[PDB]
Formats: structure tokens, C-alpha cells, sequence
């Protein structure tokens, strides 16, 4: 009938790509790593504009958003219950199929318990076993302690939210419960302290917006976009909100009033926004400065 | 007060004299510099070692060179020159590389203000030839702005730590050429077998890449 969009829809990806932004100085920030002497080229204005265009293409690859997945369902499947083996072993066996050319989500990883039951390894056992035999750079078999609540607040205090997300992306699978719990705790710390600029020009901005829109908490981000004269992004945010909540007070108000542009933010501020007063004021201020520039 | 003085060589010179036989004098080589590109050297001669120290250091500040530094820490490009029989090959290096050079070059580089450089001295290791050979090579280095002005093109720096981002380091002050620089499929530049032997891994030396104190 009428399906609500997914994170990977071309319309949603386009909206989130623009709201993210592309800053070549931030996207290609100098990395603190082993250095080599740089190379130099003599370029004309055209050769330079081409090199800058190629850098923009390389950045749009580096800003490719990771897909937003739902939490994976625990694996609880028994393959066999050989009771004759009950009490013959004290430790369980984990068997991993290490055939090279198999996707890791299709690899049979089974566990023979001391009770004699042959069962499929749990999601946590699978990710641990795949790291043992197919070690991925940046991933640890044992969960790093940085992901404890006490250590994440330290990283948030330093405004290292992007490092937390880079660390979480490297350690946990996108549908893991640890991956989602960390991202949500990071998105909330940004919403509480208004640190939305820390994720602009990164591949994590879209997932953050997706979280706010689905949880109906875009008031903080909408104010941040207006205070920065990003009304094109602020207007797209209210449109993405209406697209994902079509049967809502704000979406109807926009239909009844045929609102467009800045008017959408006014409709949203009155009907559904929690901080409706702070948005109208923040929006009023913007219209003034725009009139001063016009005059 | 802004200048520091360093000794590079103290020699006892012996002169045979018509009536007094072998007499002993002192020849001293000292270098001066302020750590911000201004550096020089002078020879001092006297019967006493401390009078020679005075002459060289006072004279050196009237023969100062200005040395161009890339980002105030290294040289602008690799420098390979010979002065008489002393060969000096210097390589531009990134920050944190330190001064991995002949001890005299290290001393001179601290006076100039160079923090990161590799140098290899071959042939005659004559302190005076090395000093004036080093200052001759450091005083004739073309900066990025000079290269841009000479060729009327942008000088674009590609850093692996910054990925494909093109960093314009220098642009010509005059008009900007419209014709690309010719792309010679193969450059006819002379190479150092030591550099090539290293790049290929065929250079094995028990003395290279040894752990040393911070310089």
C-alpha cells in the first residue's frame, strides 16, 4: 500500500548526504601516524580544480553511511541431543568452519556441550570465533574496556564522539546489541550537549539523524541548523520527519496549509515540537539578520 | 644575545720559524646562529685558544647566511652537493624525524633551526669543507614560492596522512600559465645508487637505523 522509507532509500540517502555536508579539511584531517616526506606537483588552475574534484569523490566514498540494522535475534537452535555423551567431557567444544570462501554470516559454528547437545554458536560466540580465525584489523577477541559507561563519559567529555563510533564500528557488528547500545548512548550525549557539529562531514551524521527522527527528538538538531544558517538542512529535516511520520500533527498541518520552506519549521514548532518556543525565537532571530543583510 | 655559538674544530697548528723553531698556534672553527634561519661560521687564529674563540665567534656574526626552512623545521628539498672532496647528501624529512646527520651537521642545524633532516657525508670528512659545503648547499635551496614564480604554476603538496587532499603550498604572484607542464614519460634525472639500493631493500648495514639519543 504505502511503505515508510528505509535508511537506504535513495531519497533518504540524498537528504542525509546533504545534511551531513562535505568538508575536505575535516574529512581529510592530517592523521597522527608514521610519516613520509610529501611529494609535490606543478599544476595549472585546471589541473588543481581536477585534483580537488577527485578529492571530493574520494571523500564521498569515505563518508558513505553504514547501514542502520535492527538488533539481531539471539541464536538458539539445537542440532542434536546426544545424551550418551552426557558427563563424559567437562569442557565444551566450539567447532568453526574455516573454509576460506564463505561469508562470515553463513559459516556454521557449532558447540558441543558437556550435556551432549550440539547447538549453533551464539551471536557473541560467532563474532569471537570469526575474530580468532579471521582476525580483522582493529577488532579484539575480548571486548575493550573503553566501552564501559565510566570510560565513555571520559571520551564524551573530550568531545571524542567520532572516535567512540570508530571504535564501536571496528569492534562490534552493525546489528549487535553492543553496537546499537553504544551508538544510542553517543547520539544522546550529543543531543543533550548540542554537539551535532562533531559528526558533520562524517559517515555517522546520517545515522544520528535517523535516530533522532525515529525517536521524535529533532528539536535540538533543528535549532543547531538554524543557528548556523543551514535552513536548507533544517527544512529537509522537517521534511524527512514528515515523510517518516506521515500521520502526525505537523505533517497534516503542512498539508492543510501547503507550507513550504521556512514555513515547515513554523508548523513543526507549534504542533509536534517540544521546544516550540525556543525554535520560533531562534527562527525569528534568523529572519532578522537575513533582513539586515538584504537591507 | 639571540645568537648561540658552537665550536666545530680546535686544532694545534705548528709553524716552523726562522729563528724560534717550531711554534704552537691555535686554529679554531666556530659556528653561530639564532635558531631562526640566521647562521654563520668563521675561522679563528691566535696563539691562545681563548683569543681564537673570541675572534671566530665575533667574526662569524658579520658573515651570517640566511637559511630557508620548510615550515620552520626542515629543508625545502633534497640537497646533494660536493665541496672540494667532501660530498653531502641531505634529504627533506617530516616532523618527528629528528636530526640524523653527522654530529657537526647536527650542531650546525640546531643553530639554524632545522629540526628534521637526514644527511650523509662521504669522501673527505674535512670539518671546514663540510661546514662551508653545508652552508653553500643550504643557502642555494629554492623555496616553493620561488619554484611557483619561476614556472608560473601552482605547487601542490600531496601528503599520505591527508589522503588525496591537494594542499597548495605556493602560487605564482604573476599570471598563471594555462599550458600544463610537459609530462616526460621517463625523467632523465640522475639517481643515487644508495637511495635505490635502500628503496629495494638490497641495502643491508648493521650500522644503519640504529637506536640513538634524541638529537
Amino acid at each position: 500500500e504505502t511503505k515508510k522509507p528505509t535508511f537506504m532509500d535513495e531519497e533518504v540517502q540524498s537528504i542525509l548526504t546533504k545534511m551531513t555536508g562535505l568538508n575536505l579539511q575535516k574529512t581529510f584531517k592530517p592523521a597522527i601516524q608514521e610519516l613520509k616526506p610529501p611529494t609535490y606537483k606543478l599544476m595549472t588552475q585546471a589541473q588543481l580544480e581536477e585534483a580537488t574534484r577527485q578529492a571530493v569523490e574520494a571523500a564521498k566514498v569515505r563518508l558513505k553511511m553504514p547501514p542502520v540494522l535492527e538488533e539481531r535475534v539471539p541464536i538458539n537452535d539445537v542440532l542434536a541431543e546426544d545424551k550418551i555423551l552426557e558427563g563424559t567431557e567437562t569442557t565444551k567444544y566450539v567447532f568453526t568452519d574455516i573454509s576460506y570462501s564463505i561469508p562470515h554470516r553463513e559459516r556454521f559454528i557449532v558447540v558441543r556441550e558437556p550435556s551432549g547437545t550440539l547447538r549453533k554458536a551464539s551471536w557473541e560466540e560467532r563474532d569471537r570465533m570469526i575474530q580468532v580465525y579471521f582476525p580483522k584489523e582493529g577488532r579484539k577477541i575480548l571486548t575493550p574496556i573503553i566501552f564501559k559507561e565510566e570510560n565513555l563519559r571520559t571520551m564524551y567529555s573530550q568531545d571524542r564522539h567520532v572516535d567512540v563510533l570508530n571504535l564501536c564500528f571496528a569492534q562490534f557488528e552493525p546489528d549487535s546489541t553492543e553496537y546499537i547500545k553504544v551508538h544510542h548512548k553517543t547520539y544522546e550525549d550529543i543531543d543533550k550537549r548540542g554537539k551535532y557539529d562533531l559528526l558533520r562531514s562524517t559517515r555517522y551524521f546520517g545515522g544520528m539523524v535517523w535516530y533522532f527522527v525515529n525517536n521524535k527528538k529533532i528539536d535540538g538538531l533543528l535549532i543547531d541548523q538554524i543557528q548556523r544558517d543551514l535552513i536548507d538542512d533544517a527544512t529537509n529535516l522537517v521534511q524527512l520527519y514528515h515523510v517518516l511520520h506521515p500521520d502526525g500533527q505537523s505533517a497534516q498541518g503542512a498539508k492543510d496549509q501547503a507550507a513550504e520552506g521556512i514555513n515547515l519549521i513554523k508548523v513543526f514548532a507549534k504542533t509536534e515540537a517540544q521546544k516550540g518556543a525556543y525554535i520560533e525565537l531562534t527562527l525569528q532571530t534568523y529572519q532578522e539578520a537575513l533582513s539586515r543583510h538584504s537591507a | 644575545e639571540d645568537f648561540d655559538t658552537r665550536i666545530l674544530e680546535v686544532r694545534n697548528v705548528f709553524t716552523m720559524t726562522a729563528k724560534e723553531g717550531r711554534k704552537k698556534s691555535i686554529r679554531v672553527l666556530v659556528a653561530v646562529g639564532n635558531g631562526k634561519g640566521a647562521a654563520g661560521f668563521s675561522i679563528g687564529k691566535a696563539t691562545d685558544r681563548m683569543d681564537a674563540f673570541r675572534k671566530a665567534k665575533n667574526r662569524a656574526v658579520h658573515h651570517l647566511h640566511y637559511i630557508e626552512r620548510y615550515e620552520d623545521h626542515t629543508i625545502f628539498h633534497d640537497i646533494s652537493l660536493r665541496f672540494k672532496r667532501t660530498h653531502i647528501k641531505m634529504k627533506k624529512q617530516p616532523k618527528g624525524y629528528g636530526l640524523r646527520c653527522h654530529r657537526a651537521i647536527i650542531t650546525i642545524c640546531r643553530l639554524i633551526g632545522i629540526k628534521d633532516m637526514y644527511a650523509k657525508v662521504s669522501g673527505s670528512i674535512n670539518m671546514l669543507s663540510l661546514t662551508q659545503g653545508l652552508f653553500r648547499g643550504l643557502s642555494r635551496q629554492e623555496t616553493h614560492q620561488q619554484l611557483a614564480d619561476k614556472k608560473g604554476l601552482h605547487v601542490v603538496e600531496i601528503r599520505e596522512e591527508c589522503g588525496p587532499l591537494p594542499i597548495v603550498v605556493a602560487s605564482p604572484r604573476g599570471p598563471l600559465r594555462k599550458d600544463p607542464e610537459p609530462e616526460d614519460e621517463v625523467p632523465d634525472v640522475k639517481l643515487d645508487w644508495e637511495d635505490v639500493k635502500t628503496a629495494q631493500g638490497m641495502k643491508r648495514s648493521v650500522w644503519s637505523n640504529l637506536k640513538r639519543a634524541a638529537t
